[PDB]
């Protein structure tokens, strides 16, 4: 009596590889925030008056 | 870079404030008032201020 992984084996199948795709997480990405956006202008009439 | 450049200063200077009184019988009245800023020279900002 002899093992199974004694014979030499072929595989008689089509091998397909299926690689899932992974999960992404995505971060939050501004350029320009709105704090940025008001800092842009020179002058602020709010704080000025203030 | 929309930030604009931003520095520390120091500002020097008087308010200059003339004002016009009305002494009547029995009240008094501000006929006018003159508020002005004035500046302050080097020589006070150095040997006097600083
Ligand atoms: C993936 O597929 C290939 C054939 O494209 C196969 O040879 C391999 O054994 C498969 N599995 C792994 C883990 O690479």
């Amino acid at each position: 009596q002899l093992s199974r992984a004694d014979i030499t084996t072929v595989s008689t199948f089509i091998d397909l590889n299926i690689t899932m795709l992974e999960d992404h997480e995505f971060v939050p990405l501004e350029v320009y925030t709105r704090h940025e956006i008001k800092d842009s202008g020179l002058l602020d009439y709010t704080e000025v008056q203030r | 870079n929309i930030a604009p450049y931003k520095f520390k200063a120091t500002m020097y200077y008087k308010d200059v404030t003339v004002s016009q009184v009305w002494f009547g019988h029995r009240y008094s009245q501000f006929m006018g008032i003159f508020e002005d800023r004035a500046p302050v020279p080097f020589e006070e900002v150095i040997d006097k201020i600083n």
